[PDB]
């Protein structure tokens, strides 16, 4: 009855960005904003990389960020505007690698309430003063000063409230050396109040208005009060002074105009129409973001329309005016929020719904075929399209597009479960697989006869980059190998590979070492035979190497050691240790170059009591200490980073210990009933870990924490590393009777994906059950279909050769010849009901399509079930639902119908059966004991089928709402109301009435509903409020139920599920979010599991504060109340704090700080 | 162990509208019991939270002539709550009723009416743009 | 009334980041569309 909150995928996409120096360096970076989420990030222009830097949840929504710069400083400063009453300044340090509060200033109330600024905010560029102010009545100033120790000081804002004005966008505008000066659209509302006929609405217009303020008399008055003509959206910053006038550009409807106080007049340029456009020329165009790009020897900004279209604006500055203002088609990108460009050549366009991407600038575009356009002029201008010419595909991210349906099931031969997420937008849409674990990739797959069992790197030289040679072994022969990019068997390697040889190492600079049970022999780069024979008929079973030591270990439990001698040769301990069991693991760490070599050694023993042995001769040969095992172990090693102990047993376990001599923490996770053998791998430069199993496990570190991540591959028995040329960071990978090559290019941590085209968004997918088969119904606003745009084309070229223009039109042929694609160029589509219903069939083991069906223009599919009747055999049946007349303002609709498909070849081919009418567009289909019921708006019926139309048995009218939802069992119907929460409704067999006899007292958007047994039913919100209503026991199968749960995410989210994650755990309600995050949910099992978790979240909300000043307990119970949810995302700060307050908090819990990271760690280790 | 009360509060109002009208020369008492244990600041919050339902939920012909006047028995714990104290148990939690305080209400008239919206607006401003 | 509670849910709609990130999907518009509708519909509601 207790849950707890965790979450696994974060939100990626971008609402503001910035750029400017925070590090400190001199290369730039990049500080995106997400809803609530603050994510560090930085570019590469070595490699064309991008990597996370850090990722810090403020438990706030952010509704603005941006950035300044002090006059002589040399470091920037982080302004995060939020929904709360105060404003707060960050400094990021490099070294720390956490965000530093410098101040917080509170001022008013917090929420979004009406008086309550954040969204807009504006900072003087020289550095002065910056504005934050709300929508309405309020109008705030801050004065930034700093002493003579070179700390930033912050004072109390100044009131400049305006009470009745409409504040539509806050600029800061550069005006050489003054005060810092301030351009907004400002609007009155009194007349439209008091005026009741309807005059005040018409040819209202709005003033630009100027304040001046003054340091030294500390007052805010009104300069320049300029109306104006149309509406404004926002304005480009142009700086002043020096380079280029100081002026502002608005953005209008259609249009642009510049305006700058004095004696500047308005200067006025309509924009562009792209040729024989199909859209509807009473739709406007506006622009959607500005960026600036500051350079010493010319200035030029960019902006971003509907239709992606970028157009730079060049000023020809007079000495303090302005002549003209020129624009230019440049490059096509998709639809974006806002961009940022970057210095040395770069250009970061953040896109708002899809992936995002890392252009490259290539060419400046100089003199190029296609005119520019002015305002000089006269008279409705066109532009032609053209392609990108520009930017190249350089990087791409993971961005997860907002989710509308999820399902997880099991639909692969495998037992482990898939997750398929619906999102995108239009033609850029993909159904995705989602899939845990890493990229696995491919390089060269060759056969081998044999049985392949060990493959060696050696490298030339310790600092060198690139391999020398290669050895293959089997369990009775051997090949010699070397890479050359025409790898074939070599000859001149001088190895005599007759013998299974254990172990191939590098002892020496150039020497290699081979270790067979009747003799160790060493190879050497000169030609001299260091061979050293084996005393007696024993053989050996392990090996140890080292690059300054050779350790061996003879049967009967007889240790020898080596000891690399500088002058060429090697000797021999005068003594052998003796033990009780036989060796079955042995291993080694490196030897550092900075120190002078290792110390700590582990080996393996039957009887299970592994021993610290010394390395120093003074006591070599010597038992340490002792530390007990749970069973036989199967491979151990020691990893650095700060040195870690390892232990591997012969069933599906990782231990993990921590360097001491005595025995200290014992971690453990499920691993298989499988030796699990341990290796050494490099990746990022540090020491990483590879465990094999059934899947193979990687265990690696990042920002010095231990994940661990397994690899999507079947059971491997051996592996090592490759560099070379075509792959400098490889592993190499031997499989059954064959050899593979691998390599890791994306980090992939978790929830891999794969993309798969697609033509519109998908609302709804329901699994075919037998043939392992989908059904998707397509709908988008404002969208077409094939035989509309063939015919308004057609419609189109007609209309051309009628006009004969001056016959001498050819352009008919080119203008149908000629098409450009809609995923990246846009889609062309306007009207106000126009519509596309696409059904679609899709194997989910390929990715092509199986038929393709359309449906009419105003046609459009809002729900889709399968459902059995009684009068027929095992057939399967299809129902999709047609939507007719939507009209979104007003609520004027005119109905819709069903169509039954055959489903022939149980989901290979569908066809026209007949169809039916209804009064009202179905919502959600769910059948029950061999029935189908339809919710048709208000009216809830029951269906059967029948010859020609659907036999009605029942009818309900009690239902005052839209329905949203239906969820049916083999007892009750569940309905979801629109405005209700619950309805639940029991349907009689031989009354044949829908019965209501219990309710919901507290009103709900309910968007979606789960099932989780037969008495919990869940629900979702609008808003992202979860909730589970528990109805007791004495209910008329009065009856007003009761909540037992309440939780706000604070992010929208559209899908409840709860399913096993993965196989050995129990299940977890698995929800992801319109963001882009998918959270889990974990159980409780006894009281005090609960307890101690409570008193985290009571101790760590005093002794953490967030990093926006936000309350933590009033911000997740913003809607609804938090009852019976333990929020663990603040509980994951933990390792975030400093180690002095950690100690305290530890004391406080009388516990030590390894142990309650231990446990934090648990939680995620058993149900994830 | 909240349950409790919602189970009080479901019968209380069971009784209130089946036949508490018929002899009933407590109806005006029962009223009476409610704004001596809520109206006083004496008692402690979890009797005060237990009759948060027991009023408003039960009409609206002598509920609201009682809500309007009282300006020391709410916004006392509204103001109270970023203070970092004990455990406590309707500093945030009670707030979710007067938000459904605002609900019935407005439906009713959808189907003091200014002073009221306006006195709303500055305790919650997230009822009205979550349900109109 | 009508007046005051219109005012107090449509200048609602900006703060949150997800409301306005649904608006933008119900219809084939931006942002930047989204938030001058709703700032348009402010002098007569």
């Amino acid at each position: 009855m207790f849950l707890y909150n965790l979450t696994l995928q974060r939100a990626t996409g971008i609402s503001f960005a910035i750029h400017g120096n925070f590090s400190g360096t001199k290369q730039q970076e990049i500080v995106v904003s997400r809803g609530k989420i603050l994510e560090l990030l930085r570019p590469d222009p070595n490699t064309g990389k991008v990597h996370t830097l850090l990722t810090v949840e403020v438990f706030g929504v952010i509704r603005s960020l941006m950035a300044f710069r002090l006059t002589g400083g040399t470091k920037d400063y982080i302004v995060v505007g939020s929904d709360s009453g105060r404003i707060v300044i960050l400094e990021y340090q490099p070294s720390k690698n956490m965000f530093e509060k410098i101040h917080q200033e509170t001022f008013g109330k917090s929420g979004c309430r009406r008086i309550v600024p954040g969204q807009f905010l504006a900072v003087d560029p020289k550095g002065r003063a910056v504005m934050i102010s709300a929508i309405e009545k309020q109008k705030l100033v801050y004065i930034l000063n700093r002493d003579a120790a070179a700390r930033l000081t912050i004072s109390s804002p100044l009131e400049a409230h305006k009470a009745n004005t409409l504040v539509y966008h806050v600029v800061g505008v550069d005006v050489g050396f003054e005060n810092p000066m301030f351009a907004c659209l400002e609007m009155d509302y009194e007349e439209a109040d008091n005026d009741p006929t309807g005059e005040a609405a018409a040819n209202t217009q709005q003033t630009l208005t100027f304040y001046e303020l003054d340091l030294g008399l500390n007052h805010v008055v009104r300069k320049y009060s300029e109306p104006l003509e149309e509406h404004g959206n926002f304005l480009i910053t142009v700086p002043g002074g020096s380079d280029g006038p100081s002026g502002v550009l608005i953005c209008s409807e259609n249009y642009i105009t510049y305006k700058n106080f004095g004696d500047q007049p308005d200067i006025r340029c309509p924009i562009p129409r792209r040729r024989n456009d199909l859209d509807d020329p009473e739709r406007g165009m506006i622009f959607v973001c500005s960026a600036t790009h500051k350079t010493k020897s010319m200035f030029f900004f960019l902006a971003q329309t509907e239709q992606g279209d970028i157009f730079k604006i060049t000023l020809e500055t007079d000495e303090d005016m302005v002549t003209e203002i020129r624009l230019k088609y440049f490059d096509t990108v998709p639809v974006a929020a806002a961009m940022c460009v970057l210095k040395t050549g770069f250009l970061f366009v953040a896109s708002e719904f899809g992936n995002h991407y890392l252009y490259q600038i290539a060419h400046l575009g100089d003199d190029d075929e296609e005119p520019e356009f002015s305002s000089a002029m006269p008279l409705t201008f066109f532009f032609q399209p053209r392609p990108l010419k520009n930017l190249v595909l350089v990087d791409e991210l993971d961005s997860l597009s907002p989710i509308l349906f999820c399902q997880i099931a099991d639909l692969a031969n495998e037992d482990t479960p898939q997750l398929y997420v619906a999102c995108g937008r239009g033609p850029r849409s993909s159904l995705r697989v989602l899939r845990h674990g890493l990229e696995v990739s491919e390089m060269a797959v060759s056969e081998l006869p044999g049985n392949p069992n060990a493959v060696w790197t050696v490298r030339r030289h310790i600092e060198d980059e690139f391999d020398a040679y290669i050895i293959v072994s089997f369990v009775n022969a051997t090949l010699v190998l070397s890479i050359g990019e025409t790898v074939e068997e070599v000859t001149d390697s001088g190895f005599l590979g007759t013998t299974p040889t254990l172990s191939c190492s590098l002892l020496g600079d150039d020497a290699l070492v081979q270790v067979y049970p009747d003799g160790i022999r060493h190879i050497r780069a000169d030609k001299r035979v260091n061979e050293w024979k084996t005393p007696g008929k024993k053989t050996i079973v392990k090996c140890a190497v080292n690059q300054r030591q050779v350790v061996i270990a003879l049967t009967g439990g007889e240790l020898v050691y080596f000891e690399m001698d500088p002058s060429g040769q090697l000797n021999e301990y005068t003594e052998r240790k003796e033990m009780s069991a036989d060796v079955v693991c042995m291993s080694l760490a490196n030897v550092p170059p900075g120190e002078q070599r290792s110390r700590f050694l582990a080996v393996g023993l039957v009887d299970n009591t592994v021993r610290i042995i010394s390395l120093d001769p003074s006591d070599c040969l010597q038992p340490l200490s002792m530390q007990a095992l749970p069973a036989q172990p199967e491979s151990l090693c020691i990893v650095e980073m700060f040195l870690y102990l390892n232990i591997g047993l012969q069933n599906g376990v990782l231990l993990r210990t921590v360097l001491d001599p005595v025995t200290g923490d014992l971690s453990d996770t499920r691993t298989g009933s499988r030796p699990v053998k341990l290796f050494r791998v490099r990746m990022q430069g540090q020491e990483a870990v590879l465990a094999m199993s059934s899947r193979s496990w990687l265990s690696y570190s990042y920002q010095s924490r231990f994940h661990l991540t397994p690899l999507s591959y079947e059971t491997l028995e051996f592996a090592s590393g490759f560099a070379s040329e075509q792959c400098p960071e490889g592993i190499v990978a031997i499989s059954t009777n064959t050899l593979r090559i691998l390599a890791l290019e994306k980090l992939g941590a978790v929830f891999n994906q794969v993309a798969f085209p697609l033509q519109y968004t998908p609302r709804k997918f329901v699994i075919h059950p037998e043939s392992n088969n989908l059904i998707i119904i397509e709908t988008d606003h404002n969208a077409y279909t094939e035989a509309t745009k063939a015919q308004r084309k057609q419609q189109m070229a007609e209309e051309m050769v009628e006009a004969a223009g001056e016959l001498a039109a050819e352009m008919a042929a080119a203008f149908l010849n000629e098409n450009l694609p809609e995923s990246i160029f846009g889609a062309p589509k306007a009207g106000n009901g126009q519509w596309a219903s696409v059904i679609r069939v899709m194997n989910p083991i390929q990715g092509n399509t199986l038929d393709l069906v359309q449906l009419e223009q105003n046609e459009a599919a809002f729900s889709v079930a399968v459902c059995r009747f009684s009068n027929t055999g095992e057939d399967w049946y299809v129902l999709v639902g047609v939507a007719k007349d939507l009209i979104l303002n007003p609520r004027s609709v005119a109905g819709g119908f069903v169509y039954t498909y055959k489903l022939v070849n149980n989901g290979e081919k569908l066809e026209f059966l007949h169809k039916t009418p209804v009064e009202e567009v179905p919502a959600a289909i769910a059948p029950f004991q061999g029935r189908v019921l339809i919710g048709v708006g208000k009216l809830l019926r029951v269906y059967d089928l029948g010859k020609k139309k659907l036999l009605r048995k029942c009818e309900n009218k009690h239902i005052a709402n839209y329905i949203s939802g239906i969820q049916t069992i083999g007892h009750r119907v569940i309905v979801s109301d629109v405005q209700e929460s619950f309805i639940w409704v029991r349907y009689k067999r031989n009354e044949n009435q829908l019965i209501i006899f219990a309710d919901d007292t507290y009103p709900r958007w309910v968007t979606t509903a789960s099932l989780l047994d037969y008495d919990t039913v869940a629900g979702a919100d609008k808003f992202g409020n979860i909730c589970v209503v528990r109805l007791p026991p004495n209910t008329n199968d009065s009856q007003k139920a009761e909540v037992i749960m309440n939780y706000h995410v604070g992010e929208t989210v559209l899908s409840l599920q709860k399913t096993t994650l993965i196989p050995g755990g129990s299940e977890s309600l698995v929800y992801t979010t319109l963001s882009g995050g998918i959270g889990i949910l974990v159980p409780f099992t006894s009281h005090e599991d609960h307890d101690f978790f409570q008193h985290v979240e009571m101790h760590l909300r005093s002794e953490h504060p967030p990093l926006c000043g936000r309350d933590h307990l009033s911000f997740r119970s913003y809607y609804f109340p938090v009852k019976n949810v333990i929020d663990g995302d603040l509980c994951e700060q933990f390792n975030s704090m400093e180690p002095n307050k950690q100690k305290n908090v530890s004391e406080e819990l009388d516990r030590t700080p390894p142990e309650v990271s231990k446990k934090l760690e648990d939680i995620r280790t058993r149900y994830a | 162990h909240w349950t409790l009360r919602d189970g009080a509060a479901l019968l209380l109002s069971h009784i209130f509208w089946t036949h508490g009208d018929l002899v009933s020369g407590l109806y005006q008492h029962i009223l009476l019991s409610l704004q001596k244990i809520l109206a006083d600041p004496v008692r402690p919050l979890c009797c005060h939270y237990g009759a948060v339902v027991g009023l408003h939920a039960l009409g609206w012909k002598a509920v609201e002539r009682v809500l309007y006047p009282h300006l020391s028995t709410y916004w006392t714990n509204l103001q109270a709550v970023l203070d970092d104290y004990s455990v406590s148990n309707a500093q945030v939690k009670a707030d979710g009723h007067k938000v459904y305080g605002a609900i019935l209400v407005a439906v009713e008239r959808l189907l003091l009416l200014f002073q009221e919206s306006s006195s709303g607006g500055g305790a919650e401003p997230s009822f009205g743009s979550g349900l109109p | 009334w009508l007046v005051n509670q219109h005012r107090d849910s449509y200048c609602s709609y900006m703060g949150h980041f997800d409301l306005l990130n649904y608006f933008a999907i119900a219809e084939n518009e931006s942002k930047a569309r989204v938030r001058f509708n709703l700032m348009e519909k402010m002098l007569q509601p």
